[PDB]
RNA sequence: GCUAAACCUAGCCCCAAACCCACUCCACCUUACUACCAGACAACCUUAGCCAAACCAUUUACCCAAAUAAAGUAUAGGCGAUA
């Protein structure tokens, strides 16, 4: 026989049954979008067209990502975007010579980083390419709240968003409690990315994680019967004295 | 017997439900 | 052995019910009534064969286009080996070349 | 109880018995019986009716219905449409010739109008009271429904308490009186057990 | 050559196999050292047999009893015939508040209780 | 050849031979010699001269291209300042 | 960072389509490596 | 010498090598009893 | 004359349509189907090859989501096979 839908559309067929029906919708939507990362490995051709050298006729270009491999271990970490490289070469750069397998791999380097907004240094695991981000940025908080989901590659440093959006959200005085003025200073440079504090709860949570958060919210203990049939006997006998 | 009506081409535009994940992504675009 | 000794039930056909009385009506659809529908149109059955004819090899290459993501698992995997076995019988194996 | 096979077939003998299990064996995979459906608000035959015989040798001739099996739309009709089997045979003695009813199919019989004795087609309508009866179609008369003995061979106005069975006071006597207690606590005070020791908590998973 | 078909029970094995499973009975204690098993009064089940001298129930019913319509018991029967009186008696005389739902049988936690209706802690 | 493609389940063409061959629409095809550019220096200019020639294929190796090249090389193509426009047709051709 | 580009060109995918990757598409040649700048 | 007794019986070398708790400790394990499953075996495991 | 022979059903195949399925009690990841004791072990990671090229060594179609058409065209390729 033939499903009645594809293969493909079951996972978002899930989506819309069970707990994750309940998700909100803001954290369902940025599940949906699927943004194109930023080439890191392969240079963008930067022109939908260019003129084939050879015919001299005006053809379609496409950039087509170099397939990327993260480690698990890349989640503890910042690296940038960066990630293994799996993939064949040939000997010499010749094709007529054998198709060898080469993996890229990128350097790692263990630095220090202080956030103003959460008042902690972590040691992070980082690339050099993560700290010209950074530099570019002007600061670690910036580049956290700047870069996208698809952008930064870790689930740290989308836990490190979720830390700094609540933040700013509450106006959390947590912040050098015993410095109301030095607090409201970093508040004030980086207002630009405040959101509803609604939403920032929900920002950088994987799937598993959001139906477990939803689940907590909606698990709660069954009223007893007892206090529903008081409640319908108590109206009912008021209703009854009106009509006498 | 007595034949069954013509099969006709049905009047009026057909647009399709754009909530539905089986209707045809080409029939929701503004070119359609 | 090998054949009946007594007679088959004897076969009654309704030469006239209500599928064959009708058999071939609206086959001139399209020159009879200004176009709008092809006779084609009338065809019911598979998605990939209204309106279609062809080998082995291309209903096979059809079908996996059109339904191939809707198709079993088990049903999907003898498809791709069906394609595999015909493009070689077709372009390597016969007679004339 | 028994798990009949999918297409067990239904005769004359009841499933389960001796005669049947020979007839039936667990390995029979036997042609299934095409057999008309008819609901159970449709069927209209029960035991003690009378009905005329359309088809066979004793056509037009009226019985009581004796026997109904409702897998095979089956009516058995007393000492009509009868063949003649030998029963009790033994080696030396050849037996007793007995008269034996054959089933009837719902079509083959027609149930009678009590008022004029003859055969009629009925319809299955409401009275005024709201009671489901069969009505005649041509007549418009009430068909009651015939009184037949209880399958279990229980006459209730024939029958006399034994020395284990509750009287109808005793037994219809409510001495129950509705209260926020298990059975377990009710029977704790009833019988004067004290347990002073709570029950620790446990963890559950 | 082994039966995978047949049930695995305490008769296959060796000998530690054997001794270690069991058919189901539930244990009264636990083996101290030495192994010497020590028999937990409270854990063995007691039965409660009430007393039948004087008992107007036999165990079949006469046939001289009139049919009536099965009408299951639920938890709204069960409220109106036994709570709905008690609170009802006190609309009427205007006392009636929800701090006192505990005098009417309501049990706000079946902790402290010999016998749990959730978690059931009791046999049948 | 790929007589049924895997993905069209049309016949393919053979690009070698287009690269190669010019066919007019008449159905002859047009070739040049072989080694018409290798060692000249030791070839006579007679023998050069055939070497420049542009030749035709008889019917056996007519034939067989016809079979590894598609429909779409055999239409009737108007080019413009065609050079071979002429030689698309036959003239005063008998049997 | 390690940049690398396919040895055998993809074929067009079109608009709103992923492209085809056959097995060949992974041989890649070093371009350049950000950290030699 | 003589062939074909290279079974011989141990409940405890059995159930330590073709167990349930022996099948699931490992992923293909796990795949196995998930093809018997497919397949409709009355003995999944040992 | 035996041995046998004969049968018409059980059901199934391909499509359409429509998005399926889990738990009476009790038992079941330890030696599964075992009432009742100190865990902290935890998932990710390029398919290869037969085969075709009449050897073989680069290479050799494999649903990727609109039927048709552009088109087996542009293009790729021991510029070979073929893609
Ligand atoms: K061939
Ligand atoms: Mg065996
Ligand atoms: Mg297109
Ligand atoms: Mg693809
Ligand atoms: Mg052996
Ligand atoms: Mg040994
Ligand atoms: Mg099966
Ligand atoms: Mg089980
Ligand atoms: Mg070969
Ligand atoms: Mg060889
Ligand atoms: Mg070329
Ligand atoms: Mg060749």
């Amino acid at each position: 026989p033939l499903h009645k839908y594809p293969v493909w559309l079951w996972k978002r067929l899930q989506l819309r049954e069970g707990i994750c029906s309940r998700l909100p919708g803001h954290y369902l939507r940025s599940l949906e979008e699927e943004r194109t990362p930023t080439p890191v490995h392969y240079r963008p051709h930067g022109a939908k067209f260019k003129i084939n050298p050879k015919n001299g006729q005006r053809e379609r270009v496409e950039d087509v990502p170099i397939p990327i491999y993260f480690p698990p271990e890349s989640q503890r970490g910042l690296w940038g975007g960066e990630g293994w490289i799996l993939g064949q070469i040939y000997a010499n750069n010749d094709k007529l010579s054998k198709r060898l397998k080469k993996v890229w791999k990128p350097q790692l380097f263990e630095r220090e980083f202080y956030s103003e907004i959460l008042d902690k240094k972590f040691t992070v695991t980082v690339t050099m390419r993560t700290l010209d981000l950074i530099d570019e940025a002007y600061g670690l908080d910036f580049y956290i709240l700047k870069t996208p989901k698809e952008d930064l590659c870790s689930k740290f440093g989308m836990d490190l968003k979720r830390g700094m959006l609540l933040r700013l959200a509450r106006q959390d005085p947590q912040l050098h409690p015993e410095d109301p003025e030095r607090r409201a200073a970093i508040y004030d440079k980086y207002k630009e990315f405040a959101i509803p504090e609604e939403e920032a709860e929900w920002v950088g949570l994987t799937l598993e994680e959001a139906i477990e958060k939803q689940r907590l919210l909606e698990e709660k203990d069954p009223v007893p019967l007892f206090k529903i049939y008081v409640a319908e006997l108590i109206q009912q006998l008021q209703q009854q004295a009106l009509s006498e | 017997y007595r034949a069954r009506p013509p099969p006709r081409r049905r009047p009026g535009p057909r647009w399709p439900d754009p909530e539905d994940l089986l209707t045809p992504r080409w029939q929701l675009g503004p070119r359609y | 052995i090998g054949i009946r000794l007594t007679l088959p039930p004897p076969k009654v056909v309704d030469r006239w019910n209500e599928k064959r009385a009708m058999f071939g009506v609206y086959d001139n659809i399209g020159i009879l009534g200004n176009f709008e529908k092809h006779p084609k149109e009338l065809i019911r059955g598979p998605i990939w064969l209204r309106g279609w004819k062809g080998n082995e090899l291309q209903r096979c290459i059809r079908k996996r286009k059109m339904v191939g993501s809707r198709m079993f698992a088990d049903d999907l995997h003898n498809l791709n080996k069906r394609i595999r076995y015909l493009y070689k019988h077709f372009n390597r194996h016969g007679k004339f070349r | 109880k028994v798990t009949l096979p999918p297409h067990y077939r239904y005769g004359m003998s009841p499933p389960g018995s001796v005669a049947d299990k020979r007839k039936n064996p667990p390995w029979i995979r036997r042609r299934p019986v095409v057999v008309e459906p008819i609901s159970d608000e449709d069927w209209y035959l029960f035991c003690g009716d009378t009905v005329e015989i359309l088809e066979g040798k004793d056509a037009g001739k009226q019985g009581k219905v004796v026997q109904v099996i409702r897998q095979r739309n089956w009516v058995v009709v007393g000492g009509l449409n009868t063949h003649y089997r030998y029963i009790g045979k033994t080696m030396d003695y050849r037996g007793t010739m007995i008269p034996s009813e054959a089933p009837l199919l719902h079509r083959q019989v027609k149930l009678v109008d009590p008022m004029d004795r003859k055969p009629t087609e009925i319809e299955w309508r409401f009275t005024e009271a709201g009671e489901r009866v069969r009505v005649s179609t041509r007549s418009g008369r009430i068909i009651p429904k015939p009184e037949f003995p209880r399958a279990d061979g229980i006459v209730p106005e024939t029958w006399i308490d034994g020395p284990k069975d509750t009287s109808v006071e005793d037994a219809l006597e409510r001495t129950y009186v509705p209260c926020l207690k298990t059975l377990q606590e009710e029977v704790m005070e009833a019988m004067g057990i004290k347990e002073t020791r709570k029950y620790k908590k446990v963890y559950w998973y | 050559g082994a039966d995978r078909m047949s049930k695995w029970t305490s008769k296959r094995g060796p000998r530690s196999f054997r001794g270690r499973k069991g058919r189901g009975a539930k244990g009264i204690g636990f083996l101290t050292s030495g192994w010497r098993f020590v028999q937990i009064k409270e854990m063995v089940p007691e039965f409660v047999v009430p007393d039948l001298t004087g008992f107007k129930l036999k165990p079949y019913v006469s046939y001289l009893a009139p049919e009536s319509e099965e009408t299951p018991l639920t938890a709204a029967q069960l409220f109106s015939e036994a709570v709905a009186p008690a609170i009802e008696k006190d609309f009427k005389d205007g006392t009636f508040d929800p701090d006192n739902l505990e005098k009417y049988g309501f049990e706000p936690t079946q902790e402290g209780k010999l016998f749990q209706l959730y978690p059931r802690n009791f046999l049948r | 050849l790929t007589y049924f493609s895997a993905r069209k389940g049309k016949r393919k063409t053979v690009k070698a031979v287009i690269d190669r061959f010019l066919r007019l629409h008449c159905g002859l095809w047009v070739r040049r010699k072989a080694g018409y550019k290798k060692k000249l220096w030791k070839k006579t200019p007679a023998r050069k001269k055939r070497l420049r020639e542009f030749v035709f294929c008889n019917k056996t190796q007519s034939k067989l291209l016809d079979k590894m090249t598609t429909s779409f090389w055999k239409r009737r193509n108007w080019y413009v300042d065609d050079p071979y426009q002429k030689y698309h047709d036959r003239t005063n051709l008998k049997v | 960072t390690v940049i690398v580009e396919r040895w055998w060109k993809v074929p067009l995918a079109g608009e709103g389509r992923k492209p085809r990757l056959h097995r060949r598409h992974r041989v890649y040649k070093l371009v350049e490596d950000t950290k030699h700048r | 010498k003589a062939r074909g007794n290279e079974y011989q019986p141990s409940n405890i070398k059995r159930k330590n090598k073709h167990g349930w708790v022996r099948r699931l400790s490992t992923p293909a394990g796990v795949q196995v009893i998930l093809r018997r499953m497919l397949k409709g075996r009355k003995s999944l495991s040992h």
